[PDB]
Formats: structure tokens, sequence, C-alpha cells
RNA sequence: GUCGAUCCUAAGGGUCGGGGGAACCCCGACAGAUAGCGCGUCGCGCGUACUCCGAAAGGGAAUCGGGUUAAAAUUCCU
RNA sequence: GCGACCCCAGGUCAGGCGGGAUUACCCGCUGAGUUUAAGCAUAUCAAUAAGCGGAGGAAAAGAAACUUACAAGGAUUCCCCUAGUAACGGCGAGCGAACCGGGAACAGCCCAGCCUUAGAAUCGGGCGGCUCCGUCGUCCGAAUUGUAGUCUGGAGAAGCGU
């Protein structure tokens, strides 16, 4: 809600930062096996649980 | 050219603070360039300046700690930060002298009847 | 899942053959080594051995 | 040599002199909290034969413990099990009241080491003990070869592992031979050893 | 249960599988104990590796009273008869047992002779290099001052 | 600073001491040298055992028009 | 009223100690039932799991208020054996140690009490010095409701001389 604590808002900010695609140059490293971001989250599909 | 640590240690306390002030001001300009589409060559200078700031702070802190340890040398009570860390259990141990303390009769037994060196004839 | 009759470390791995039988086996092996037919039969190339 | 007179006098607990002194002391203890620091032992002769010394680092506390058995702490006295286990009252705690007094003082006085304790008084409801504790961090203790053994880490919370004089009693260690052999090195150690199925390599 | 067989009495109704003692470390234990003995021998050099002298004692009960074995230590009465003070005996490789009694003359005499035989072939080095005191040997500290392996007065 | 939280107390919650309890824990200001406050300039006076948590609908210091953004405003501009 | 002592109270007084974490092994407490008995209640599962505590590199135990009845052994622990035995048990189901003997290792000790009284000879803290895990000096305390020495039954005190 609009009324939110500082602690919760900080946690939500971090989750937004983590919800991005992997940089393209990661897949060009030597001996790379990271194909994509396996921890992508959509606000409507999976809930944060807090 | 670049900062050399052994050269910093020969500077006075005021000089290090003055140099630290210049480095922080220089880093602020680089941060502005990073958000104003600065040239790629100028963005590589951020790493160099960050290293320089850390080096100057390291020298300042090392000198400050060294001077403090000399002030409290031979004093009975030292600040907790300057006391040896080791481990909690090791700090609570009895000293070497205390562990070897014995009663008077035990001392006399060690003197009167210590283990003797001997051999059995073949 | 879990395998049937899971293997245990306290399986009886070792064997204690009576000492006199072990000495019997050694003596037979030593005697067999002096028979060229047996030595050849075991795959050794002793065609140029003097004796 | 005055301690023998005091000790022999304390062997006559039913005499008029002792009955009066114990009666007054028993009233005084009831009015005070269950654990109290005492300036000096009430029984100096008894204290010093258990290891007490009149020097800095030794402290004495009086501990009050309630008397009686151990009612099984089960709600409404209901046991879900076979009749052999349905008893609720007439059950006795395996540790003694003396042990409980040591544990009460030891837990409360976490910064000290419990040395020993002794009985001092009792009524129908309460039993009173004095617990001798040692400040292992005090220099006078650490420089004393006869007691500084208790400064070593192996002697942490002796009372909570049954290592005091009262602890040895209720573990069955006061005695040896055919009547006490199962108590050494410990009752559970004996059980595990005797239950062990030894499967040798060559069997 | 079927057929003619001995009545089984297997004691395998508890959680015995949690209390199985294997012996796969048996060779390792032999190695560790041998290393400890080898290390101990160098520490006590030139003292004999067999350890302190033990007395001769009878086996207990009617089943073993015809044999003799090594005991814990020489009794105080035995030491006094041999003229060895009890406080000095343990420092020269003689075990002392202050609990053992002497009910017979034969037992007392057997161990007294054992002590005298031990003292006959005992070389004692002086506490300090030069000055020589009572009980110490002279010129024998180099001739036959070697570490004896195994028993030296076998029972 | 002006809208709220924040402050106050409600049902109640968490606790000191004390009393229980092998202990985890139980009761909860009930077994007690309270917290401190006020006035002078450190002294006098007062002083009944919680300066605690518990409300974005209870109680409660103070903001109004006009204008402004692609997306903010009784918060930005006047 | 002024003092001593006693008990207690306050202190962000000077300097220390304690809580919690970890689970393989270790110490104390608490403590089932499934199950077995072809039912079942004693029993058994089990002095176990779960529960609550406390340690260490090991822990615990330990220098006999022991074993034994012998021609006697001699702290503790551990291995083999004793032994599936003596014993226990709706004497049913089941359960079950110890001593001797052979080995691994090996180690013994410290206090309390009558005993300085021509001297509390003891210890802590503050300060200072030094060769700084300590030691010396000085001051203030602790302590006679007893610190330090001497003694611990194996002895020992005292006297005598080797
Ligand atoms: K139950
Ligand atoms: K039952
Ligand atoms: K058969
Ligand atoms: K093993
Ligand atoms: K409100
Ligand atoms: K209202
Ligand atoms: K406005
Ligand atoms: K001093
Ligand atoms: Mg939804
Ligand atoms: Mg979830
Ligand atoms: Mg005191
Ligand atoms: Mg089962
Ligand atoms: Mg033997
Ligand atoms: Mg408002
Ligand atoms: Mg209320
Ligand atoms: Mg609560
Ligand atoms: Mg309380
Ligand atoms: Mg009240
Ligand atoms: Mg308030
Ligand atoms: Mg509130
Ligand atoms: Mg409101
Ligand atoms: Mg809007
Ligand atoms: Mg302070
Ligand atoms: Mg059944
Ligand atoms: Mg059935
Ligand atoms: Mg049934
Ligand atoms: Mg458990
Ligand atoms: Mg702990
Ligand atoms: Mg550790
Ligand atoms: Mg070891
Ligand atoms: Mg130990
Ligand atoms: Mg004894
Ligand atoms: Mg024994
Ligand atoms: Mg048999
Ligand atoms: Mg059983
Ligand atoms: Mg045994
Ligand atoms: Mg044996
Ligand atoms: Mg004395
Ligand atoms: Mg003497
Ligand atoms: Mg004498």
């Amino acid at each position: 809600p609009s009324h939110k604590s500082f602690m919760i808002k900080k946690k939500l900010a971090k989750k937004q930062r983590q919800n991005r695609p992997i940089p393209y140059w990661i897949r060009m490293r030597t001996d790379n096996t990271i194909r994509y971001n396996a921890k992508r989250r959509h606000w409507r599909r999976t809930k944060l649980g807090f | 050219a670049r900062i050399k640590v052994h050269e910093l240690r020969n500077k006075s306390k005021t000089e290090l603070l003055a140099q630290l002030k210049d480095l922080k001001a220089e880093l602020a300009l680089l941060r502005v360039a990073k958000v104003t589409g600065g040239a790629p060559n100028k963005l590589s200078k951020i790493k160099v300046v960050r290293l320089s700031i850390a080096q100057v702070l390291t020298v300042i802190s090392q000198k400050q700690k060294a001077a403090l340890r000399e002030v409290y040398k031979n004093k009975k009570y030292l600040p907790l930060d300057l006391r040896p860390k080791k481990t909690r259990a090791i700090r609570k141990r009895l000293t070497k002298h205390q562990s070897s303390l014995k009663t008077e009769r035990e001392k006399k037994k060690e003197m009167y009847f210590p283990l003797r060196k001997y051999a059995i004839k073949v | 899942g879990r395998m049937f009759a899971p293997t245990q470390t306290w399986r009886r791995w070792h064997r204690k053959i009576p000492v006199n039988q072990k000495r019997y086996a050694v003596a037979s092996a030593i005697a067999a080594s002096s028979v060229p037919s047996l030595v050849l039969a075991r795959g050794h190339r002793i065609e140029s051995v003097p004796e | 040599g005055a301690y023998t007179y005091v000790s022999e006098l304390w062997r006559k607990k039913q005499s008029d002199v002792m009955r009066f002194l114990q009666r007054v002391r028993c009233w005084e203890y009831r009015q005070l909290p269950s654990i109290v620091r005492v300036t000096r032992p009430t029984r100096p002769d008894k204290a010093r034969r258990l290891g007490y010394k009149a020097k800095q680092g030794y402290v004495v506390y009086r501990v009050r413990v309630k008397r009686g058995g151990r009612k099984r702490p089960v709600s409404k006295g209901i046991v879900y099990g076979k009749p052999t286990n349905q008893g609720v009252t007439q059950l006795k705690f395996q540790r003694s009241k003396r042990s409980v007094a040591e544990e009460r003082a030891g837990r409360k006085l976490g910064g000290l080491k419990v040395l020993n304790s002794y009985w001092i008084n009792e009524d129908s409801t309460y039993k009173y003990f004095e617990v001798i504790l040692v400040d292992q961090a005090h220099a006078a203790i650490r420089n004393d070869p006869r007691i500084n053994w208790i400064c070593n880490p192996v002697h942490k919370h002796r009372e909570l592992r049954g290592l005091t004089s009262a602890g040895k009693k209720y573990r069955g260690l006061r005695g040896r031979g055919h009547l006490h052999h199962k108590a050494r090195p410990s009752r559970r150690a004996t059980w595990k050893r005797n239950q062990t199925l030894s499967l040798r390599r060559y069997r | 249960m079927k057929h003619n067989n001995v009545i089984p009495n297997g004691h395998f109704k508890k959680h015995w599988q949690n209390y199985v003692r294997t012996w796969f470390n048996q060779p390792a234990r032999k190695t560790r104990r041998r290393a400890a003995r080898q290390k101990k021998a160098a520490t006590i050099f030139p003292r004999p590796t067999a350890g302190s002298l033990r007395p001769i004692v009878h086996g207990q009960t009617l089943k073993y009273n015809m044999k003799v074995r090594a005991g814990r230590g020489f009794s105080l009465e035995e030491l006094k008869a041999a003229g060895i003070p009890k406080k000095l005996a343990p420092t020269i490789g003689i075990a002392v047992d202050h609990r053992r009694r002497n009910r017979s003359l034969e037992g007392l005499q057997t161990n007294v002779q054992r002590l005298k035989t031990y003292k006959a072939k005992l070389v004692i080095f002086p506490r300090r290099a030069k000055k020589v005191k009572a009980g110490d040997s002279s010129a024998e500290e180099l001739a036959n001052a070697t570490q004896v392996q195994g028993p030296y007065l076998p029972i």
C-alpha cells in the first residue's frame, strides 16, 4: 500500500534491481554456462511473500 | 605518475590529509563525468582514483595505530582495540607462570627425588 | 528411493584361513615353480632359461 | 584449635542449644529471597573442610529449595500410556535437594564457579544449603596452586554436569566394587559399552 | 519356528545397528601404538623400553594360584628389606605399590632377591655432569650404557 | 514545520522485584529502600513500585486559494 | 550528639567475570509409544527416540570404606575372554552383568583438624622501577569468625645421630 515502512520499501527496491536480464557479455565469457536469469519474477505470477 | 605507497609513508600527517582532499575532489568530478556521458578513457580513471584514496587512508590509519601503540607501550591497561585478539578461550587462560604453580611439598619432591637417568647393563 | 537390502559396512569382508592351510598352499606354489611345464603353462617365456 | 568444638556441637542437632539457634535462623531465612549472598559462612568449620578459604575470591550464598517429591508435570495428571507409567505422585527426582541448590546458584551466578555446598537448616516446607563459589577471574584465586585448577575450561558449570560432591553421590560414584560398578565411568557409558556389537575383521 | 533346532536366543530386538563396532581401523591402531612406543623409547633413552621393574605375584583364586605373573609394584616391606627407600625407588625404574601386603616369607623373599638382582645391573648417571654423588656409577656410563629393548628380568 | 506515522491512552501485551520451576518456562507491580519532580543555588520541599508496548477509523499544535508535469503535489511555483 | 562494629541500600565509581552458536564423539536430567508376547495389563521395545541443560580435544572415570577366600591380587579406562554364563522373567516372550586370566597404557597426589604467638611469617589493589606470562619497593586494603607454612594414615609429630 501507499502507507509502507522504510524497511519494506528498501526490500522492494532490491527486488526491482534483481529483476533484470543478464548482461549480454556474460554469455561470451570463457567456460560460461549461464544462459539467462533463472530468478526472474513477475509481479502477477509469483508473489514476494512479504 | 601514479601513487607509490613507500613515498606516502615519508610524507607528514598534514600532507596526507591535503592529498586525500585532492583525491576525493578528483573522484567527485569523475562521478559527474560518469552520468554526463563521459569519455570511456575518463571512466577508467575512476578505478585508479579509488585505489589512490584507499592507499592514502591505509597509510594514515597505519601511522595513527602505530603511534597509539607506542603511547600505551609499558602501560598496564590498554584500549580494547589495541589489546591482542587471539581467541576468547585463549585470553581467559591462566598465564604460563600460573599453570606451573605448585605446593611447597611438590616443589621439594622435584628437588629431592627427580627422575634419574639410568640404564640396564646388557 | 531406497535400494533393496542396502549395502552395509559390517559385511564380512575378510577371511581367516587356517595357518597350516596357508603354508600348504605356499609350499605347493614353490614346488610348482620348479616344473618348467607348469611355468610355461602359466604364460611365462622361459625358452632361453638355462635351468 | 577451636574447630573441633564447633564441629562436635553441630553433631548434636537435637540439643536445646542447637534447637534454639536453628529455630531462630530458620525463621530468618524464610523472610529473605531464595538465593542470598552471605557475608561469611554460617559454619566456618564445615566450610573449610569442603575447600573454603577466608580469602578474596571465595563467596558463600544461601539457597532455599522446596521439599518433597516430584509430581509429574503433566496437565490434569493425565498420562497417555500403559498403566505402568500412569503414576503421577509418589515419584522422586533422581537428583537430590543439595544438587538442586547448587544448580540454582550456579545458573544465577554465571560468572562464578561452584566449588561445594553443605546443609545448614530445614523445615517441613524448605531446605537450606550454603553454596561455596569461587571467582575464577580474581588474581588471588589464579595465583593459588590449590584452587586454580578450577580456572581451567574443563571445569565450567560443574554442578550442571553432576561433577560436584553432591553430583557424585546421585550418579552412584560414592562407592566402588560389586555394589557401584555400573556407575563407572558413567551409567550411560556402561550401557553403550555392553550393548556394543563388536564385529571384528576376522570373525 | 519349525523342525528340530536349538531354541534361538538372538539378542537383536533393540536398535543394535546403531551400536555396531567395526574393526577396519585395527591395522591403523597397530601403527599408531607402535609409533607411540618408538617415540617413547627415544624420549626415555637410555632407560629400558620395557618400563619400570615389576614384582612377581601369584595368580588369584584356586584356578591360577600355581602360576606367577607381573604385579603392580614392590611392597613397602619388600623395598625396606632390599634397603631401597620408597621415595627413591620410582625414580630409578622400580614400581612401588603401597597397598600390597606380604602374607608369607616365600613371597617376600622372591621379590627381595629380584630387587637385588636389578640393583646389580643398574647404572645410575649423576644428576650433574662432573661431581659424583652416592649411588651413581663411575666409568660405566659409557662402557655399557645402552638402551635395552624387551624384558631384562623376564618372569 | 501545516497530510499522516510519530504523541496519548483502550481491550490487552511485555516486564523488574518477589513467588514457583530439573530446565525450556509459569504468575505478572501480587511478597519491594519506585520513578523522580519542584523551587532556589549544591541545598531545601515533595514523592502511592512500570517515564515500557498497544489505534495510518478513538483522543490530537498549525495551510489556504490560483498555477504547474508525458508521469508528483493541501508536498513543486506564486 | 560524636565514634566503632553489624546488616543492608545507591552509584554510567576503578578493574574483571558470565549469557549465545556448533553436533560426530562426551556429562547431567527428563522420558514415550509403535513393536514383541501370535490377544493383553507385568514384561518387552528402552534405563532407547523426542524434550531441557553443560563441556573438551577428547570427555567421563581415577589412587580402594575394592577384588577375593587364593600359595592371594592392588587407582581409573579400554580390548579379548569370562558368556548368552550366575541371575532376572505372566520363570512366558525374553533378558543378562561381574571377578579371575591374557593384553593396550601406566603416575601419582592435594587438603580440613592439636601444633608461628619472640611478632600474618600470607594474599589483593594503587603508584613507581626493573632483566616484564614475572619480580622488587612503597602505600592502602583483605584476613585472627584464620592467610601462609607443617601433616594426610603409605603415615606423621617430637627427641636422638648416621
Ligand atoms: K506417554
Ligand atoms: K508395559
Ligand atoms: K535342523
Ligand atoms: K572402529
Ligand atoms: K491515531
Ligand atoms: K471516544
Ligand atoms: K499554494
Ligand atoms: K604492590
Ligand atoms: Mg493474485
Ligand atoms: Mg511462500
Ligand atoms: Mg570478603
Ligand atoms: Mg525394533
Ligand atoms: Mg596383567
Ligand atoms: Mg495533522
Ligand atoms: Mg490495560
Ligand atoms: Mg512472557
Ligand atoms: Mg525475576
Ligand atoms: Mg504495591
Ligand atoms: Mg510514554
Ligand atoms: Mg505507544
Ligand atoms: Mg485519528
Ligand atoms: Mg496523481
Ligand atoms: Mg565502572
Ligand atoms: Mg501383541
Ligand atoms: Mg500379530
Ligand atoms: Mg492390539
Ligand atoms: Mg535425544
Ligand atoms: Mg554452552
Ligand atoms: Mg573449543
Ligand atoms: Mg587420547
Ligand atoms: Mg577430566
Ligand atoms: Mg588413600
Ligand atoms: Mg584395578
Ligand atoms: Mg562357552
Ligand atoms: Mg533391559
Ligand atoms: Mg569392566
Ligand atoms: Mg584384568
Ligand atoms: Mg594452618
Ligand atoms: Mg618432617
Ligand atoms: Mg617424623
